[PDB]
């Protein structure tokens, strides 16, 4: 089936940019919107925001509104999610997921199966 | 946001037996909207979801997960208690605001 | 202007709605109704033009309702 | 299953002796077929690309002008001459000033003077068109029977979508269990394309009437240029100002986005971001049910207990969906389903998912069902486990028939003689309403086009009140009928 | 919209060129020539429901002008 | 009434009576616009988002 | 002169933060917290509910959305005060003195 590659484990100092690509494939990448989730190891899961790949539009959580940004390449088949401000408290693993989109290209309800398929994942430690 | 997802923090059971997880929340997602998503986690593995509906289930997970919702708690229950099931089971749900809120977590260890 | 010659009677309207629908459903008559409240004196005066220039109830209330209406839009 | 949610929502049952039926799928709209030992099926038009639309005329929003300059003529010496007119993205204009010994003219009178300055446009609106040729559709058909998930099968869904492109009248979706179905779509005359303009303003697009478009008091370009200078009709968005009949001055005249938004009032946005797509208008499909086959018949029927997963929900449209489980033996069987009265002695509702199966044993399958007005029994399974669910239709029989008129009046104003071709199956009468329509609404958009819902009320009352006065009674019901429709359209229209 | 109140009629006007006179003055009435160029058949119908409203000759083309102002204007 | 680089001698009332967000003009912040929905336009078609 | 601004209109707007917040048929009306926030424009309407939507009813769903409004460029109304009006004239006497 769909299959989503992340990347490798970056360690960064804090206060730094961070910027980790989720590759998916097996389907058509701007039918699908692709969020983000982050958990601290040994803590629980975190949801960070999505990104449409059909027109771009993105939604990130209240807790990274500031700090957080997520993109994504129509043709590289990638969306990136990157992190302005480190801190220790930033030092998690971050889950990529996907949730398929309306005929219409919207994203305002999701799919009742909004994260079947997730990335191996990619651990930053800040 | 806030974790309003609220489950117990651990949880066990004995091999072959029923046991249940519930997972409680405000009545903005949990209580309102049907988007009650159990997920489980294994240690190293990346999350797997098991009831995308309140009760509803992928292709792949087997029938021995069954999940509820009444008021504003869902549970997930799991009959036949394995050794396999011993990972993590994460509540979710889509906030009447348009996020997503995790729960705190299940870890489930069977004797 | 572009303004002034809007996109409303073309005859291509379907289910979906329209640009303004809502917003414009009822402006012109909003805005007929304010020019009316703003400068009473115009208002008198159509009514006695159309009453003299009506002979039936008909004819006068039509020429009346024509005038008020076209005062606003004219300018 | 699509079709359940939507509020827009129509029923089309029967089928010709051909076994087709021919349907309008509106955007936004749904529509579920259900014919006799025929599959209930859900029609949906969920897109409408446009490709490769050619730019038909450029208009300015927002000029600037620049390089002003000024020539003064002595009274009686006729007009003066700027180098600067020989250039066409020059703005000038010719007016007269008071001239005399003090501003260093022999003669006391009006002097010519001309004032020049250079156009420039800093943002524009193209308009392109699109020719149905490269008029795509996109139609999704979803079996009604089943469960309504997208996630059961992993390399694509339980719907299939056709796209229906002019160049193949043609559209034959297979459907895994269901057979395939057959649509015979006639792009061409669902949106009259090539009467009509894909205007572009900045990241907002609408679909407006081509001679409306071109007649936009803007500054434009003939969409083939290149230079992008020479624009037509500047003066348009220049002011030429003369004050006191002393000096001679040009000023831009601001920007006119905000004022094309408001004569866009009326127009159906559209989205040109990528592609073109238009959500909007409609496309007249025939269906082709011979080759369409029930999924679940030679199934035994089902024994065992059932269970509802999901309580009884009423659809808006005066249904009912119910979510069950099966465990019992034999798991690939059909389920027991029925509607019955309070005694039992009758079986009062019909079933929307027509066979009801149990493809898997622990799969939930969900039921649509039209129960009748009033209390009923929904009864699901064989006696010994058998349930009996009590249901109350809050509507009454005439009031269903009321909204389904209302529905009808409402699809003949939305479409025009289409509405003739919604859910007809031949047969004369059909197409004598249709032509009798065709002709009546020749007259009628002759008659009121570009004239506003206000308008168009005023004149249903005119007319209802001349129809109410004639002193000829064919005359008198004919003028009254008129002006009712035309009452009835201008409240209806807007939409 | 804003433009649809144009300060047109609100005295205060002096001996001096005001904004858009010129270019203003007869713009209205140019809209109204192109709107009965381009809808002759709203024309037609204005025309036979003033001449069956009103009996005498000067009320038929009071209503007829009337109407044909108000129906491109009535936006 | 002055707009950007241009300014008019305009009727009082018809200054108070025109369709656009305003603010009473002693708003430092401007964080108070009044009558914001003259400038905007909320959109549902299909009656399936906003 | 001293001309008092006594109205700023908005002539150029802008919206940037658009929050939504969805209900279930027969809950009524959505909350949001931008919803009294006074630089914020909301509108309520009603959308199709039903258990793809999540709801579990089938009706129309209470819907808020809201953007933030910030204006680009505003149009000053200002007001003087008559008593503030300085009239300028020029008296020539027409002697016919050359300059
Ligand atoms: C217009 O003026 C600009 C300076 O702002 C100058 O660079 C340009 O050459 C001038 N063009 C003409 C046609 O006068
Ligand atoms: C609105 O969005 C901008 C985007 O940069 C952000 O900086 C700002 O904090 C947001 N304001 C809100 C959400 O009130």
């Amino acid at each position: 089936e769909v299959q989503l590659v992340e990347s490798g484990a970056e360690v960064k100092k804090p206060g730094a940019s961070v910027k980790v690509s989720c590759k998916a494939s097996g389907y058509t990448f701007t039918s699908y919107a692709m969020h983000w989730v982050r958990q601290a190891p040994g803590q629980r899961l975190e949801w960070m925001g999505w990104i449409n790949a059909g027109n771009g539009n993105t939604k990130y959580s209240q807790k990274f509104q500031d700090r957080v940004t997520i993109t994504r390449d129509t043709s590289a088949s990638t969306a990136y999610m990157e992190l302005s401000s480190l801190r220790s408290e930033d030092t998690a693993i971050y889950y990529c997921a996907r949730d398929k989109v309306d005929d219409y290209g919207d994203y305002w309800f999701p799919t009742l199966w909004y994260f079947d398929y997730w990335g191996q994942g990619t651990l930053v430690t800040v | 946001s806030q974790s309003a997802l609220t489950q117990p923090a651990s949880v066990s059971g004995s091999p072959g037996q029923s046991i249940t997880i519930s997972c409680t929340g405000t009545s903005s997602d949990v209580g309102g909207f049907n988007y009650v998503s159990w997920f489980q986690q294994h240690p190293g593995k990346a999350p797997k979801l098991m009831l995308y509906d309140v009760t509803s289930r992928p292709s792949g997970v087997s029938s021995r997960f069954s999940g509820s919702k009444s008021g504003n708690t869902a549970s997930l229950t799991i009959s036949g208690l394995q050794a396999e099931d011993e990972a993590d089971y994460y509540c979710s749900s889509h906030t009447s605001r348009g996020t997503w809120v995790f729960g705190g977590g299940t870890k489930l260890t069977v004797l | 202007s572009v303004a002034l010659v809007p996109h409303v009677g073309m005859g291509l309207e379907t289910r979906t709605e329209t640009w303004m629908s809502s917003e414009g459903a009822w402006k012109h008559a909003q805005r007929i109704e304010t020019w009316v409240l703003r400068h009473p004196g115009f208002t008198i005066m159509a009514a006695i033009l159309a009453y003299t220039i009506g002979t039936t109830y008909f004819q006068r209330v039509l020429i009346f309702i024509l005038l008020t209406a076209v005062a606003p839009s004219m300018t | 299953m699509r079709c359940i949610g939507i509020s827009n929502r129509d029923f089309v049952e029967g089928v010709s002796g051909g076994s087709w039926v021919d349907i309008v799928l509106e955007h936004g709209s749904c529509v579920t077929t259900m014919a006799k030992n025929k599959p209930t099926l859900d029609f949906e038009l969920i897109k409408t690309e446009a490709k490769h639309p050619a730019t038909l005329r450029k208009y300015c929003i927002e000029a600037k002008l620049t390089n002003t300059t000024t020539a003064s003529r002595c009274p009686t010496q006729g007009e003066p001459s700027l180098n600067e007119e020989q250039d066409k993205r020059f703005v000038c204009k010719h007016s007269m000033v008071d001239r005399g010994w003090g501003n260093g003219c022999g003669l006391f009178g009006k002097g010519g003077i001309v004032t020049c300055a250079m156009f420039t446009c800093k943002k524009n609106m193209e308009g392109k068109i699109v020719q149905p040729e490269n008029l795509e559709y996109t139609i999704v058909i979803t079996p009604h029977s089943g469960e309504e998930n997208a996630v059961g099968q992993d390399t694509g869904k339980h719907g299939k979508e056709i796209k229906v492109t002019p160049q193949s009248s043609i559209t034959e979706a297979e459907l895994t269990g269901y057979g395939t179905v057959t649509m015979e779509c006639s792009p061409r005359t669902g949106l009259d394309f090539n009467e009509m303009v894909l205007l572009q303003m900045e990241n907002k697009a609408w679909l407006v009437h081509r001679q409306w478009f071109l007649d936009l008091p803007l500054p434009w370009l003939p969409g083939a240029d290149t230079q992008g200078s020479n624009w037509i009709q500047k003066e348009t968005l220049v002011t030429f100002k003369n004050p006191h009949a002393k000096k001679q001055d040009v000023v831009v005249l601001g920007s006119q986005e905000g004022a094309m938004h408001t004569a866009l009032t009326g127009a159906t946005e559209i989205q040109m971001s990528s592609g073109n797509l238009l959500f909007t208008g409609h496309l007249k499909c025939r269906l082709r049910m011979d080759k369409l086959q029930l999924k679940g018949m030679s199934y035994s029927m089902c024994t065992g207990k059932f269970k509802v997963v999901k309580e009884i929900a009423e659809t808006q449209h005066g249904t009912i969906v119910i979510r069950v489980q099966y465990e019992g033996d034999g798991s690939p069987c059909k389920i027991p389903f029925e509607i019955m009265d309070l005694e039992k002695r009758h079986v009062l509702g019909r079933l929307i998912t027509v066979n009801p199966i149990v493809t898997e044993k622990d799969s939930p399958v969900n039921i649509e069902a039209e129960p009748p007005f009033g209390d009923s029994y929904i009864i699901i399974g064989v006696e010994p486990g058998q349930l009996k669910l009590s249901w109350f239709k809050k509507g009454s029989s005439i009031g269903q028939m009321f909204e389904t008129t209302m529905r009808g009046a409402k699809r003949m104003a939305i479409l025009g003689d289409t509405a003739w071709d919604f859910g007809s199956l031949g047969g004369v009468f059909t197409s004598i309403g249709k032509a009798l329509h065709q002709v009546f609404g020749a007259i009628y958009g002759a008659a009121f086009s570009g004239v506003s819902w206000t308008m168009k009320i005023l004149i249903g009352v005119v007319i209802t009140w001349i129809g109410m006065n004639s002193r000829s009674t064919s005359l008198s019901v004919s003028l009254v009928l008129v002006g009712v429709v035309t009452l009835y359209l201008g409240v209806m229209v807007q939409a």
